């Protein structure tokens, strides 16, 4: 289903209103959900949440009609970054058989981090295997957007080159890889390999050579 | 319709700074200049040809110069036989010379 | 509802009157008083003179001995002209609506009091160079480019200032940058403009690149692609 | 004339006096001034200001002699930085032919932009010509202030480049060019180019080659 977006800055209070409004007395469930791992149920009651949740986050309960159901999360953090689903169920309507629409939660005002780029020649055993593979591997950096180039040399190389899009590690911050390819003649025959990672407004170059 | 300088002089020593100017018919990023030094009714001689390069036996001093709208013609250290009447000419590889008005130093 | 617009040779040779105009579009020209201002490169603003409803004119004593400023009302246009031009004299030349206001301070009897002059409306202006220097054309080549790509247009060796530059007739408007000039030692403005278009456009929205050069009237197009 | 600096941080208030002081009753005009840009008229009596101007512009009028002609922009902005005029006149003294001074307004605590480096190999049409030339063209950087680098392969190339001193875009940022002008034969018998655009403490590559 679609996703809408959502910008609060680091350490307000957000406001998530639900996707579809209840028309009788309803009962709403707020869904944590950060692709590629497991949801975590916020609040299942209209206003009651598990243990192992915290207090800032709080849901609207049903007291008079008319109220919509907005899940409230004050201290933003960067942690907050997820999809919010609203499992809106009422007296009216009939099974709450779909989620909903998808809230992404993206918190600004994070600190920006430079990458830790780490280039690996082709091992022994790959060139042994008549394959030659550089890897790039570019990680605690955010925000999450940089920019691989890979130089035969000096001259540019692009054909043969594969790059992750950036993925969220547990440190909130971001890591990516990139693989060149090249058959182990063209490993030998040039004298160095650079892989050059732009970040924001900066590029940090590795090398390698066959020595 | 190829302008020269009015005239000028100097004195030993010193330099000279000849001028040569016209339209898109006659100059000048399309076309080569030549300057040629002719006493009043007597026997020419080419200094300069293809915008700067010297005859053989030009003295150093004699110098071209050809912006994208007029050709210069610089004469340094002056002397005694510098008294004459040059010419500049505008020319392709295969057509004529268009010659110059003229400038008496 | 008044607008000026200026308009002027572009290049004119030392000692020679420049001559400009400036065209008033919303209003009448009899009724009202008009200013002319240039600013050099380095020095700022110069008032040069101006001309009232009833066209009597005043000149700026800086440059009095030289400058004669006109008007026609048969439509609304006034013009100035400028002989001994020098090298010095390059600007800008603005054109712009002076407003009368009187400042009363004592007794308007004993004649305490005296007019001030400010300029409300402007045009935008006209560049004027004096270089002994011929014109020329520029010469128009196409930058092909290769989530979007951009793709240019290189306009070179021309002289002088300045180049009006519009995308696909005056179409494109969007993601549009033309970027300053560059004199080279040969003498000659570069310049180069460029559009940031979506990628999925290359195939097959023509992009049409126009280049004025007035100063030549020597107008020119190309088209890019890959 | 002379120049005279002024440096108002971000959202604070401008107190920008006058050059000359009056000597009887005065008329003063404010007028902003851009270079390239047709003036603006801020103020034209003391303190009457005309329309299409935010009442953030205010100047103080002729109450009792001895107070000083001061422009006062409230809520200074990026795009306030310009030169400012005091026309001024008074009984005592002569015409106002003479503008006057140049306050330059340089507005402080500005975003820090990148730039947006972008390399363009020599045109199929110019190399026709027997002329080649590569443009590099930078934009949406702030504080407007660069370094273009120009190498052919790896090896540096000074001889025939130019570069234009940064110019104020519309939404306030800076931006420049740089051409590298070549014979064809260099632009073949040479592997790749670059443009190197240092900004800031960071540098940027962007490269080509003819492919």
């Amino acid at each position: 289903s679609y996703v809408r977006p959502l910008s609060v800055a680091l350490g307000e209070t957000a406001s998530i209103s639900c996707g579809r409004q209840a028309l009788g007395s309803r009962a709403v469930q707020w869904y944590q959900h950060r692709p590629g791992q497991a949801p975590i149920l916020l609040i299942y009651n209209n206003q009651d949440r598990p243990s192992g949740i915290p207090e800032r986050f709080s849901g609207t309960p049903d007291i008079n009609f008319g109220t919509r159901a907005t899940l409230t999360i004050s201290g933003v953090e960067a942690g907050d970054e997820a999809d919010y689903y609203c499992h809106m169920w009422d007296s009216r309507s009939g099974f709450s058989w779909s989620f909903g629409g998808a809230t992404r939660l993206t918190v600004l005002g994070q600190p920006k981090a430079a990458p830790s780029v780490t280039l690996f020649p082709p091992s022994s055993e790959e060139l042994q295997a008549n394959k030659a593979t550089l890897v790039c591997l570019i990680s605690d950096f955010y925000p999450g957007a940089v920019t691989v180039a890979w130089k035969a040399d000096s001259s540019p190389v692009k054909a043969g080159v594969e790059t992750t899009t950036p993925s969220k590690q547990s440190n909130n911050k971001y890591a990516a890889s990139s693989y060149l390819s090249l058959t182990p003649m063209q490993w030998k025959m040039h004298k160095s390999y650079s892989c050059q990672v732009t970040h924001e407004g900066s590029t940090v170059e590795k090398t390698v050579a066959p020595t | 319709v190829l302008t020269q300088s009015a005239s000028v002089s100097g004195s030993l020593g010193q330099s000279v700074t000849i001028s040569c100017t016209g339209p898109n018919s006659v100059c000048c990023s399309h076309k080569s200049i030549s300057w040629y030094q002719w006493p009043p009714g007597r026997a020419p001689t080419l200094i300069i040809y293809e915008d700067n390069e010297r005859a053989p036996g030009i003295s150093p001093r004699f110098s071209g110069y050809k912006s994208y709208w007029s050709a210069y013609l610089t004469i340094s250290d002056l002397r005694p036989e510098d008294e004459t009447t040059y010419y500049c000419c505008s020319y392709t590889h295969n057509s004529g010379c268009v010659f110059g008005t003229g400038t008496k130093v | 509802q008044v607008q000026l617009q200026e308009s002027g040779p572009g290049l004119v040779k030392p000692s020679e009157t420049l001559s400009l105009t400036c065209t008033v579009s919303g209003g009448s020209i009899s009724n009202y008083y008009w200013s002319w201002i240039r600013q050099s490169p380095g020095k700022g603003l110069e008032w040069i003179g101006y001309i009232s409803d009833s066209e009597s004119t005043n000149y700026n004593p800086s440059l009095k001995s030289r400058v004669i400023i006109s008007v026609d009302t048969s439509k609304n246009q006034l013009s100035l002209k400028l002989n001994s031009v020098t090298a010095a004299d390059s600007a800008i030349y603005y054109c712009a609506r002076a407003q009368q206001g009187k400042r009363i301070y004592g007794m308007v009897s004993f004649g305490e009091f005296f007019y001030y002059y400010y300029m409300d409306v402007w045009g935008k202006g006209t560049t004027v160079t004096v270089s002994s220097a011929s014109t020329k054309g520029p010469s128009v080549f196409p930058l092909a480019p290769s989530g979007t790509a951009a793709l240019g247009c290189l306009v070179k060796d021309y002289f002088p200032e300045p180049v009006t530059v519009s995308w696909n007739s005056g179409a494109l408007t969007s993601g549009v940058h033309t970027f300053p000039a560059v004199l080279q030692s040969s003498g000659l403005y570069s310049l180069s403009s460029v559009v940031t278009v979506p990628s999925s456009s290359l195939g097959t929205q023509t992009y049409i690149c126009n280049v004025n050069h007035k100063p030549s009237n020597t107008k020119v197009d190309k088209k890019v692609e890959p």
